[PDB]
């Protein structure tokens, strides 16, 4: 079949077509998650209230284990292909070990998957970056971050997307280590506004904990966020 | 070949006999029936003696790799579907073998037990082999879940020792082993000859 | 199509790989223009019949023709009809449900009742422009 | 045998303008009656009737096939299958396994919509086409049948009495058969209606 | 026609303190004719410290010398020249016997040769591969008349009496000549002339010994 | 074989019953092993046969049950949905290289409206299986050699507007017959119901 | 074939079907299942048909010998051992045979059983046949030994007819007869399916 | 094999039990049938096996017995004449026309001084036997699928100077394990002993 090396590398060491993989993921909606000390967050962007999109909510972050959910930030076609191939794993995990599966293990499977688009002939890489959150069977919160390049690591509070290092060089110098359930949502709030505008019905957020998952509704997501905003004007008051 | 297990308050005793007939004929009287797989695992044997012996040192090699990617202990319900899902892809290739796995994980004890037809099961108590019906009858009698330590490893040697006297395919060095919170450790290792004249002098 | 799940539902696909759930949407030449046509009146709580003339009416506007040409327009419903072919004989221990869905298309003596109701409605939104 | 494992017989018969089609409703292994009330026919349009007789595993496997075949016919060919295309599809589908054979004997009963000429066929486990203008009839009871179709029928009936001969000729072979009984459902068909009668039978 | 067929012959092997005393008789047999007396395809070198000793078919007997051969070979190249000990190679030997276990070997083996401490053990095998390392060993068509005999000499069992000191080279190799002076005189399959090999640190000493004839 | 199971499904209930038997050739190795295994919430079969086979099928099943909802959304499909890829599995494994599993079941659930434009059934489901792949829905099906000793006892005493105490002592009556008649020892029975509020493992009738 | 009778607090009651099928195909719908051997005797005939018809005609035979030499009627412990002695003979001989003998003799009822094999049991409850395992469930529910002469009539009358319903070897007509002191008297005959729309209406 | 045969003897006594299950291949026809043959006042065997030869051997052996007491004035024959009588029989159908009975048994009995001058055995007296006509005086013996497990059961536990008390509690724990884990249904065990006054049935262990 068709073979030929795409992923080569340059005349400097780069690859180039990772390269070019990252900026697609650049140009795709911010998603930024924290982790707490019982309770993991993760919120996304959500393109728009276009107010055609259907009555029936369509939720962006998807569920890939009973405790382990994902979400991405990229090309949305190529994130669904991603995920299809981890939520068989778990199948997989849960066929010939009779156990649920770590959230360290999910995420060296994906990054697995990054790195072997990078490596194949006639295949380009997933232009994709996810952040995966979830807990073990023993609690422990996790939370990962994977590139096109195929690198897992795991995060203390992590931010992908559009703008990718204009978050995470503002909540390095505003984490406070080991928040409660109510300052992880309303952290993971006052991180996605710096970059997105000031819409309310553009914030999808989820908290995850121990054998609980809850979505955060219309109503519940307007008391996050107007003390949210109406903090930030003490801090342009503080500022001047 | 007589092995048996059973759990109780204070871990897991493993107790086997040491002897390998082709037939009517005793091929060996030194075989280690008991294949430890790590430091916190063990695993038994009983059937076909290359079938044990084979499949237990790949069940002893998945368990090596599991810790090496993902830097923790395999549980024991994984290391028997790993050999359970191995036994039950060659159920029709007329394999002989009957394995109890036996270990502390993170979630106390746990004795298993894995047939040569992809079978496994989960209780307290077993006794495997062709002689192991004679090893029933004295350990059923005398088995209670808050045994101590040192009569758990009486009842076990004691058991062995009655169906290696009666059956033909059993006999040799009864081993027994023992397994707590730390791993395992080796008890007693005496002849079925010398324990004659202690048990009944 | 309809299934018991979410009932009627409506989608777009993109050459891609990505699709998206919609509640009307529009491909084609002019895409961008019918999509703020339908913006500016639907409504949840719609009949059929107030479906169909919406349709119908979008369609005019982009292709610029008032007295919509049955012979240059195609139409096609998704509802569901009462269950005719159901056989309790042979099936004792099997359930059929009262009304089924079916896709059909209308013909030139359907759709002429509706496309002479969508000039009208655009006749009616003539008379009050000055 | 594997092909007398489940019990059940189909037959059909062939009139004027009309045929009928007829089943039991016993299910069973060997000895054991496991239902009562399963019939063994199917329907796939206003025209075409058919039943499978045979190992009930297979029963529903081929019927599962058949009707995606038969509902993709409908979709690439914009109208209903006809019978003499519809005898001539499954009769191919029984040689490509040949030698992995289906246990299946399908008893085709089919019309002419406009024209009104039955055409009726039943196969063998291997495909073997056979269409005989007056009867066919398969099952654990068909060598009963055979004694029961030829000696009452004419090539003249009326709908009506068509009925009449066809519904004794199943439940008199029931009564000497161990495998198949517990009434029978029938099924007339002109070019005009379908009618599915229920027939009293021994619950024996 | 079948393709099985056994050719006679044993091998016997009594493992001292640092050395292995390793024998096996010279005597190839078919059906119910005798074909040679001087088949030296008993008993294989693999390496200077390990021997392989088998017997049962001759024709799978040559077949499993060489793999055994050549694995040996590619230890030595990817290794930087490090010879395999006995360990290894007998480890090696239980795999390859059950990795063809549905048409196996009609061979019945003995991997022989000394430790890393300088010791000799011997193994045995069964036609899949079922290993044990022992002091001795004995295969073939006389070893129910020769497995019993190492067991009353060597283990001393059953005898109320002192331990003898240690077995030298010399009164091994008596020893075992009391053996095969024994199963040629009551194995119709066994025994025209028997090939004794020594191995010690210093190099192996290739030693004969006649048999009855017939 | 040895182990028998029997159902029987009601107005707003069905009951099951597994022994829990596991044995070795005559030698018992357990009492109580659960042998109905919980697919869904409202979803459970009863499959009898050696235990290899039977694990290796049942977590076949179920862990394709659980997928379907991954995919879907957490959307839980119709009984008949799951007993039509039940016998799938066993219609496509006689006529393989493996061979056929030596399985012989019974399904239960009980059918909600998923959503308001569900129309469905409403009512309970009880499918008798087989090991070759054959399929029927059926007031009430038995497996095992105690089969027919409780299946002409349901001829004779089921009811299809049994309350949930009635059914448990017809349950109990189920459960005598097979220790009074069979040779084989089934003493422990694991009965358990599906009703609209999912399962629930019956703990008196044993 | 379908044949059961049970020892009440009042007599015996036999209780038959009549179906004779070679296989796939039933021969026969009008066989008498019970062969009364005299007056106060009985025997049903299960398994092979020329088997039990000639050893039943011998048994009776051997009955009416008894009393022109002795003088007097012939218990049922001994017209069983007749029989009995019989069958154990030819037990290599192929024979399929499984009857009951029951009667009123001077030391009340017995209810007896003979194989094909030879055995002989007594006990006050039997079912035998193919679709015999049908009709243990039915009746092991509801008897009891203090049951009226009316309510056994009617126990043994549904029981035969759902061993009917779901043997294939087994229909036809249900034959209840009862053994009382004076003898046995034919109780009813009736249809399967006359029988269906009585206990279902 | 379905039913065990269990008999051990002591200082005083020979206890026997045997499982009064009957069936027809897994169907319970009794539960209460007695398998311990009576054959003289202070003689007793118990035999296993289908009920066919099993009635007909002992039939044979008893009225055979009773026959050399009328011939013989009455005179009770030693219990190793009886046992060798029995042997007899099994060894010469091995090799007959109509074929090997297929029993097996265990023979019990209590030695007493028919008179002044008889000097024989005092104790009492064990025989296992077996179909094809082995015999061997055993301390206790064992038959059936669950005789291995109470044979090593006897091996722990069995001591020459029991009771008659110390013996009962014994046997209720050789019924005990039986019921524990052979998968054939015996459930009521016919508890029998010979003594000094002859055979006696014991109501307790059962
Ligand atoms: C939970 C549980 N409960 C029991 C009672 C068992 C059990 O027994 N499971 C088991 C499974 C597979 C096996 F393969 C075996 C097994 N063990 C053996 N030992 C010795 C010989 C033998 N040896 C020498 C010569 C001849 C023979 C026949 C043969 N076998 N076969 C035993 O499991
Ligand atoms: C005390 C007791 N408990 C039970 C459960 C029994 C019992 O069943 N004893 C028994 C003894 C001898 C027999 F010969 C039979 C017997 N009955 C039959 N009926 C019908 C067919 C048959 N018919 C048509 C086609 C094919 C077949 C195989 C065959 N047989 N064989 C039954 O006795
Ligand atoms: B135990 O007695 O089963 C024991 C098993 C242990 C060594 C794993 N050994 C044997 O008895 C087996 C018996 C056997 C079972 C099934 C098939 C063939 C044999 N013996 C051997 O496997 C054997 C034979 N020859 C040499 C070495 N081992
Ligand atoms: B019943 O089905 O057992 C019935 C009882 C008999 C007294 C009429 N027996 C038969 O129907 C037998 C079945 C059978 C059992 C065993 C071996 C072979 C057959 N059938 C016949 O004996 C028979 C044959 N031909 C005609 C009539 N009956």
């Amino acid at each position: 079949s068709y073979d030929r090396a795409i992923t080569v590398f340059s005349p400097d060491g780069h690859l180039f077509q990772v390269e070019y993989a990252q900026e697609a993921v650049k140009k795709g909606l911010a998603a930024v998650g924290v982790l707490g000390s019982d309770s993991v967050v993760i919120a996304v962007e959500k393109k728009s209230a276009v107010k055609l999109q259907d009555s029936r909510t369509i939720r962006k972050i998807y569920k890939v284990d009973a405790n382990i959910y994902l979400a991405f930030a990229g090309l949305s076609a190529d994130a669904r292909v991603l995920i299809n191939k981890a939520q068989l794993e778990c199948q997989r995990f849960s066929l010939n070990y009779e156990d649920t599966m770590d959230v360290d293990m999910l995420v060296r499977y994906v990054a697995g998957v990054q790195q072997k688009s990078t490596q194949s002939g006639g295949s380009r890489p997933f232009g994709v970056a996810t952040v995966i959150g979830g807990f073990n069977e023993d609690g422990k919160p996790h939370l990962w971050k994977t590139d096109p390049s195929g690198m897992c690591s795991a995060w203390r509070a992590v931010a992908i997307g559009r703008h990718d290092q204009t978050v995470i060089e503002y909540m390095e110098k505003s984490y406070k280590d080991g928040m409660s359930r109510d300052e992880c949502v309303h952290f993971a709030i006052k991180s996605l506004l710096e970059v997105v505008e000031s819409g309310s019905r553009n914030i999808e957020l989820l908290v995850l904990q121990y054998k609980e998952a809850r979505y955060l509704t219309e109503e519940e997501l307007q008391k996050f966020v107007v003390e949210v905003e109406k903090e930030r004007e003490e801090e342009a008051a503080a500022k001047k | 070949t007589t092995t048996l297990a059973f759990r109780f308050n204070g871990g897991i005793i493993v107790a086997v006999d040491s002897r390998a007939s082709t037939g009517q004929y005793i091929a060996s009287q030194t075989v280690m029936k008991v294949l430890e797989i790590n430091d916190y695992l063990l695993g038994t044997l009983a059937g076909g003696a290359a079938d044990c012996q084979y499949w237990e040192r790949v069940l002893g090699m998945e368990c090596r790799l599991w810790e090496l990617r993902n830097g923790s202990r395999i549980t024991v319900a994984a290391a028997s579907k790993i050999l359970a899902n191995i036994t039950y892809a060659y159920r029709n290739h007329g394999l002989s073998m009957g394995t109890m796995v036996a270990g502390w994980d993170q979630f106390g004890p746990s004795l298993y037990y894995v047939d040569d037809k992809g079978s496994r099961v989960k209780q307290d108590l077993f006794s495997v082999g062709s002689g192991s019906i004679y090893a029933y009858g004295v350990l059923d009698t005398g088995y209670r879940k808050d045994l101590s330590v040192e009569d758990a490893c009486d009842l076990a040697r004691r058991s062995i020792f009655h169906a290696t006297y009666r059956d033909g395919a059993s006999g040799g060095i009864v081993t027994v082993y023992h397994v707590h919170e730390k791993g395992w450790t080796k008890i007693s290792r005496d002849d079925q000859t010398k324990l004659y004249h202690r048990y009944f002098p | 199509g309809w299934d018991r799940y979410y009932g009627y539902q409506l989608y777009s696909t993109e050459p891609s790989g990505d699709y998206s759930a919609w509640s009307a949407y529009a491909i084609g030449q002019n895409d961008q223009v019918a999509h703020a046509l339908l913006k500016k009146d639907w409504h949840e709580s719609m009949t059929l019949e107030d479906g169909m003339l919406l349709a119908l009416r979008v369609l005019g506007k982009t292709m610029d023709t008032a007295k919509i040409d049955l012979d240059r327009v195609e139409v096609a419903v998704m509802r569901k009809v009462p269950a005719s072919n159901i056989d309790q004989l042979l099936d004792p221990f099997k359930h059929h449900p009262k009304t089924t869905p079916r896709f059909q298309i209308l013909t030139r003596s359907e759709l002429k009742p509706h496309a002479e109701r969508a000039d009208q409605a655009r006749e009616a939104e003539e008379k009050a422009e000055a | 045998s594997i092909m007398a494992y489940s019990g059940g017989s189909v037959m059909a018969m062939a009139g004027k303008e009309c045929f009928v089609i007829i089943s039991d409703n016993r299910l069973g292994e060997q000895l054991k009656t496991i239902s009562t009330e399963v019939p063994k026919l199917h329907v796939v349009n206003d025209s075409i009737v058919y039943g499978l007789t045979g190992l009930r595993t297979d029963q529903q496997t081929f019927a599962n096939k058949v009707q995606f075949r038969t509902e993709m016919y409908k979709l690439r060919e914009e109208r209903d299958i006809t019978g003499k295309a519809f005898a001539a599809m499954i009769t191919s589908m029984l040689y490509e396994a040949r030698f992995g054979p289906w246990f299946v004997e399908p008893v085709i009963g089919s019309i002419d919509k406009s024209t009104g000429e039955v055409y009726l066929c039943a196969t063998d486990l291997i495909g073997a086409p056979c269409e005989p203008e007056d009867y066919v009839c398969a099952g654990t009871a068909a060598e009963s049948l055979h004694g029961m179709c030829e000696a009452l029928w004419r090539p003249g009936m009326s709908p009506e009495e068509l009925f009449e001969i066809a519904a004794q000729a199943m439940l008199s072979a029931c009564d000497r058969d161990s495998l198949s009984g517990y009434g029978a459902v029938a099924m007339i068909v002109t070019k005009d209606k379908v009618t599915t009668r229920l027939i009293k039978g021994r619950k024996d | 026609w079948s393709p099985y067929q056994d050719n006679g012959g044993t091998t016997a092997a009594i493992a001292g303190k640092d050395f292995v005393i390793l024998a096996g008789d010279t005597r190839l047999n078919g059906d119910f004719c005798l074909h040679s007396r001087h088949d030296q395809s008993k008993i294989f070198q693999l390496t200077p410290y390990t021997y392989m000793a088998s017997n049962g078919m001759q024709a799978d007997r040559l077949q499993l010398q060489q793999m055994l051969k050549y694995r040996v070979k590619w230890y030595k190249y990817n290794n930087g020249g490090k010879v395999p000990s006995t360990k290894a190679i007998a480890q090696l030997m239980s795999t390859m016997l059950y990795h063809r276990r549905f048409f196996p070997y009609y061979t019945f083996n003995m991997v022989v040769g000394l430790d890393e401490e300088g010791h000799g053990v011997c193994y045995s095998y069964d036609a899949v591969g079922s290993t044990e390392p022992f002091l001795y060993g004995t295969r073939g068509s006389a070893a129910s008349f020769v497995e019993p005999l190492l067991d009353c000499l060597i283990n001393r069992q059953h005898m109320t009496s002192q331990a003898p000191p240690e077995m030298t080279k010399e009164e091994t190799l008596a020893m075992l000549k009391n053996a095969f002076t024994g199963a040629a005189e009551r194995d119709i399959y066994t025994g025209d002339s028997v090939s004794f090999f020594i191995i010690t640190k210093d190099g192996v000493q290739q030693e004969s010994f006649e048999l009855r004839k017939d | 074989m040895a182990e028998t199971a029997i159902a029987f499904r009601c107005k707003d209930y069905v009951m099951v019953a597994a022994a829990g038997l596991n044995a070795f050739y005559y030698i018992k190795i357990t009492d109580a092993e659960d042998k109905i295994t919980q697919l869904d919430t409202h979803q459970l079969v009863a499959c009898t046969g050696e235990n290899g086979p039977r694990v290796n099928f049942t977590e076949y099943i179920k862990c394709n049950l659980a997928l379907n909802r991954m995919r879907q959304h957490g959307r839980h499909s119709s009984c008949e949905s799951t007993a039509n890829f039940m016998r799938n599995c066993l219609a496509s494994a006689i006529r393989s290289r493996e061979g056929a599993y030596q399985v012989n079941c019974l399904f239960a659930g009980y059918d909600t409206p998923v959503s308001e434009d569900d129309d469905g059934v409403v009512g309970p489901q009880l499918f008798y299986m087989d090991y070759l792949g054959t399929l029927q829905a059926v007031p009430y099906g038995c497996h095992g050699y105690g089969a027919c000793f409780v299946t002409a006892l349901l001829d004779r005493l089921w009811r299809p507007d049994l309350s949930q105490q009635e059914g448990l002592e017809l349950m109990q009556k189920c459960c005598d017959e097979v220790k009074r008649r069979v040779i084989i020892s089934n003493s422990y029975f694991f009965v358990k119901a599906v009703t609209k509020n999912g399962v629930e493992v019956i703990t008196a009738v044993h």
